DNA sequence: CCTCCCCTAC
């Protein structure tokens, strides 16, 4: 199975020899090996691209696109697949206004230079284009990351076949309530605290230490390279959220 | 159909998963003894965890309980592999339900399908074991006014999941005819207001 | 009750019934409403047939619907059958209380310290290179709970049992009195 | 030795190919040797008339639920039925659908998922 | 009684299909764990035509109670302090149900105190 | 040593029926809870 | 006896598609299975892409029913090559409206599929059929429904050597 | 339509 877009842009499926019975994801100009974007649309053209090799269904590739475009809008996503990352060249500009978003992000913290030819990260989450920094974890419009992110290269790779995404996308005493109050808030805690136990498994590498002041040191690991770091300080944000107000529902109840 | 449809869908389900069960239609390790199945079963009804199954299964009543406006016999029959003849039948008689044209504490309900299920599994037990290796069951219904797999004569241009189904469930029937030492044993039913079900078994 | 015994001179020496938690098992990772009703309105049954003759206290257990922490807090008035609502209009305590997973009950003057065993179980999920003169025995156990009285600390393993926030400035978790009877 | 015709039998004539040159003989017509499916919708539901067509051309996308399959035809003419059908009182009616097979089960459970 | 007890047995064990307990004959006949034990002896015998299974249970010493099973190798027979009929089973898996039951009077030990409105 | 229904009639013939009125049950011990009300529940939070 | 013409012509080209392609008389891939509905029957039915093997089959089918009431049974051998033995042979034996006779019909292609999705696999490039009209050791027989609301009742059955 | 910028293929 192949797909040839233009030149030097194609994807298909491998077999360097007929012994090989799994075939090898081979892309070449697709947005898949450009690091021009961010990896929730790498992530999701890939598995667009595989479930069109493997079933030729547009039924299961619609499912998953509607799914994946409803779990963005509610804010169900990893936070971390919608980083940008552009190499930057700060004499090279022929003027300001010329310069991209990731120049922007360096001289706004500049005012701490960077390196000649660096991916800096840009564009995390939330008026032209012309750019905040992973400032967003200390600080999302699904429908601008949906469209200008996964429209324009889902359209390119699949009006070939003669399908518009975008059609798609348009479409996009009482013992009840307090059980799932307390299903939400208990599941919640619980993986609040197992990724509390990942951070301290992981630090006890430098700290060496298992009890007290060994999660305490974990707890100040800002490293935007894995995952469980937005995954933990997400975890404390909806603790901290409007669930005090649920909580306060629930004493009513219970009185 | 307010409430009758959860019940009757319920102790569908419960038929069902017993008499696969305890005629080894599927391997007895395959089901679990449990209450909740996405519904609050009566009793600990031992239900298969296979996916398949029990998309298959929920499908069949589903497609029986739209079919119960005109069906007044739900029967399923088991039939041997090595030769397609039915050696077990197990009947539910369906006279009239007495239809709500217009209820009652689920508590009675249960307690009326607790008693049914109750006769059917002290029936069942002491009917001789069963081999696996190829056993098969099989569902076949009796009908009053009605015609089906004559509803794709207009192409039936789907619009919704609902003219779908519609759709497949009247193309998923064939027609079959009513066909020794054929011994009928009455079990026991439901006699409770809003769900009136006689229940039958055959052998041999 | 005395209905299998059938020597009431000692079963009605038996003056109250704790329950010490897990009264029900599930997994919060994929649970919903209506099967953990079921099982509340198993218990709920079981305790209004048990109530009328004998006392009951319920304490919360690890895997029972209530905070992760140690400190849980009493259930809720909710989750149980409408049958026993006459139990919860609050003058009915000394037949049903709902009462705080770690607790010091005064029986008869007897101060017994009741722990569902979070702590114990929390200090056994760790491998320790060290104590080479019991593996997984009851003797280590013992052990183990006769060190967390020497040291007059119920949780010592604070950042696996112990929450965020347990007190200001005066932990209840450190010994101030020790009890006549300890449970785990 | 092997089944026997019966008392008065008759023959047809021999079929034209054969089990290796079918796809040879199939290819020369002008047809390719192997027809690979094509993108398709399983969803009859989610055709919504999507391949008129892209950028002056026009694709086929159909699918294959019952709804959307064309009825055999014979003579290169479609059969069909015209008149309303006519419903006889006290019917019986045979599901259709194959349940999964016992070694199927086995094999699953076997896996241990 | 012998014969109330043995009509609401047979019912309960013939017409609508469902385990018997003894507790069921001590909130139905309004009568001690021990007459309730002794009626269900008595209906164990008289049972030419038997078509139920007996579940009994046995009181060892140090306060045990065990479900026979084996019926066939008991241990430690001579410990054992007390030995009956706990129900009659109609089916071969017992799994009885359990339903909200007034004891209204029919309680042989009652708590020290009393439930206040 | 014996066969179940030697036991059986061993054990439930010679049954005491006394004591047994059901009228006048025999009281539960007290036992009380000295903290029931008192202060200061340490493990109460908010 | 009109429109028994027209359902018998399809039934039997259902017949013979179905046989060669649940057996292995013929390659997979050749034949068009996820076009084509036969009776509003829920399965896949195939049918050979060579227009000319079709063309064969349906002269096949007109010739027999040119002579239906000479025939008193029409039936279809499989012979295995280099052997010319009859592995097995399915054989069919010879006021009606649309309905009954579209259900029979019906009916009987769909135990027909039921029979044949259940056989064993067969190899490849080593069967062979033979069509027979009827005019007038050990073996294993099986019964198939066939249509008798019509005055034209069939038996439907196959053979196993 | 224009330049500017990114950066992958060969
Ligand atoms: S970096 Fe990722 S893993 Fe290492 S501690 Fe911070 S979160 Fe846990």
């Amino acid at each position: 199975p192949s797909i040839l877009i233009s030149k030097k842009r194609y994807v298909g499926f491998s077999y360097e020899s007929p012994s090989q019975t799994l075939p090898i994801f081979d892309a070449k100009g697709i947005e898949t090996v450009r690091r021009d974007g961010i990896p929730a649309q790498q992530k999701i053209i890939e598995k667009c691209i595989r479930l069109l090799f493997q079933t030729k269904d547009l039924s299961k590739i619609k499912k998953y696109l509607q799914n994946e475009f409803f779990k963005i809008q509610i804010g169900k996503v990893s936070a971390q697949d919608f980083c940008f990352a552009k190499e930057v060249k700060l004499g090279a500009y022929k003027s300001e206004k010329t310069a991209p978003a990731g120049a922007v992000v360096v001289k706004r913290r500049i005012n701490a230079e960077p390196q000649y030819k660096e991916r800096i990260p840009y564009l995390v989450v939330k008026q032209l284009l012309r750019c905040v920094s992973p400032e967003f974890l200390e600080g999302l419009d699904s429908e601008y990351y949906i469209n200008k992110i996964l429209i324009p290269p889902l359209d390119r790779l699949f009006n070939l076949i003669g399908i518009n995404v975008g059609n798609w996308a348009q479409e996009i005493k009482r013992s009840t309530t307090t059980l799932s109050f307390l299903i939400k808030k208990l599941k919640r805690q619980k993986e609040y605290q197992t990724l509390k136990t990942v951070c301290r498994t992981c630090s006890y590498r430098y700290t060496s230490d298992a009890g007290i002041e060994n999660d305490h040191i974990a707890s100040k690991c800002n490293s935007y390279d894995c995952p469980v770091f937005y995954s933990r300080v997400k975890a404390e944000r909806y603790l901290r959220d409007n669930q005090s107000v649920q909580r306060e529902e629930a004493l009513i109840s219970l009185n | 159909n307010r409430w009758v449809e959860k019940w009757l869908r319920v102790y569908l389900k419960c038929y069902i998963n017993l008499i696969l069960f305890y005629r080894n239609v599927y391997p007895p390790q395959s089901f679990d003894y449990t209450t909740y199945q996405s519904f609050n079963l009566p009793q600990f009804v031992p239900i298969n965890r296979h996916p398949a199954l029990i998309d298959y299964i929920e499908e069949l009543i589903l497609d029986v309980l739209s079919k119960l406006t005109h069906v007044y016999r739900f029967s399923i029959c088991i039939i041997n592999k090595k030769n397609d003849l039915c050696i077990e039948k197990y009947v539910l008689d369906f006279s009239e339900l007495q239809h709500v044209d217009k209820i009652i504490t689920e508590t009675e309900v249960f307690d009326e399908f607790r008693s049914s299920l109750n006769s059917l599994i002290m029936h069942l037990e002491k009917l001789p074991k069963v081999n696996d290796d190829t056993i098969t069951f099989e569902a076949v219904i009796n009908a009053i006014e009605l015609e089906l797999g004559h509803k794709l004569d207009r192409n039936r241009r789907v619009d919704s999941l609902e003219e779908k189904a519609e759709i497949e469930r009247d193309s998923n029937w064939v027609k079959c005819q009513e066909d020794p030492k054929i011994k009928l044993t009455s079990l026991v039913g439901s006699d409770v207001g809003p769900l009136i079900i006689h229940q039958f078994s055959e052998k041999l | 009750m005395g209905r299998i015994n059938n020597k009431i001179d000692d079963i009605s020496l038996i003056g109250r019934l704790l329950i010490c938690g897990n009264s029900v098992d599930f997994d919060i990772k994929s649970v919903n409403k209506d099967e953990l009703m079921i099982s509340l309105t198993e218990f709920s049954k079981f305790l209004h047939n048990i109530l009328p003759s004998i006392s009951v206290d319920i304490m919360p257990g690890t895997n029972d619907p209530s905070d992760k922490s140690l400190p849980q807090q009493p259930f809720h008035k909710s989750l149980f059958d409408k049958s026993l609502e006459s139990y919860f209009n609050g003058s009915n305590k000394e037949i049903l209380n709902l009462v705080t997973n770690p607790y010091e009950f005064s029986y008869n003057g007897v101060d017994v310290l009741a722990v569902s065993g979070k702590n114990i179980n929390d200090i056994c999920k760790y491998v320790i290179p060290s104590n080479d003169n019991f593996k997984d025995d009851i003797e280590h156990r013992l052990d183990l709970m006769e060190c967390t009285m020497k040291w007059q600390n119920i949780a010592p393993t604070a950042p696996d049992t112990l929450w965020c926030y347990p007190y200001t400035d005066k932990d209840p978790f450190v010994l101030d009195k020790w009890p006549h009877v300890y449970i785990v | 030795a092997g089944l026997r015709y019966g008392k008065r039998a008759f023959v047809y004539g021999e079929p034209p190919f054969g089990y290796q040159d079918i796809l040879n003989k199939l290819e020369d017509e002008g047809f390719p040797k192997i027809d690979y499916k094509d993108p398709f919708f399983s969803n009859p539901v989610d055709l919504e008339n999507k391949p008129y067509a892209y950028a002056g051309k026009r694709f086929e996308i159909s699918s294959t639920h019952v709804s959307t399959r064309i009825p055999v035809q014979f003579g290169g003419e479609t059969v069909s039925v015209y008149n309303k059908p006519t419903f006889d009182m006290f019917s019986s009616w045979k599901y259709a659908l194959k349940p999964p097979t016992y070694d199927a089960v086995q094999k699953w459970y076997n896996k241990v998922p | 009684m012998d014969q109330k007890a043995s009509y609401f047995i047979n019912e309960k064990l013939f017409t609508e299909v469902k385990p018997v307990l003894f507790t069921d004959l001590i909130h139905h006949l309004k009568i001690g764990p021990s007459m309730a034990k002794k009626l269900m002896f008595d209906y164990y015998k008289q049972t030419t035509n038997a078509k139920y299974n007996c579940v009994v249970i046995c009181c060892y010493k140090d306060q045990t109670i065990k479900i026979i099973h084996d019926l066939s190798n008991i241990p430690q027979q001579d410990s054992i302090i007390d030995c009956f009929i706990y129900a009659f089973n109609p089916m071969d898996s017992f799994i009885p149900y359990y339903d909200i039951i007034d004891q209204k009077d029919c309680l042989t030990i009652k708590n020290s105190y009393e439930l206040k409105v | 040593d014996l066969h179940m229904d030697a036991l059986l009639t061993k054990f439930n013939e010679d049954r005491s029926l006394q004591d047994e009125n059901l009228s006048q049950p025999r009281t539960r011990v007290r036992i009380v809870d000295d903290n029931l009300y008192n202060k200061s529940n340490p493990f109460q939070l908010c």
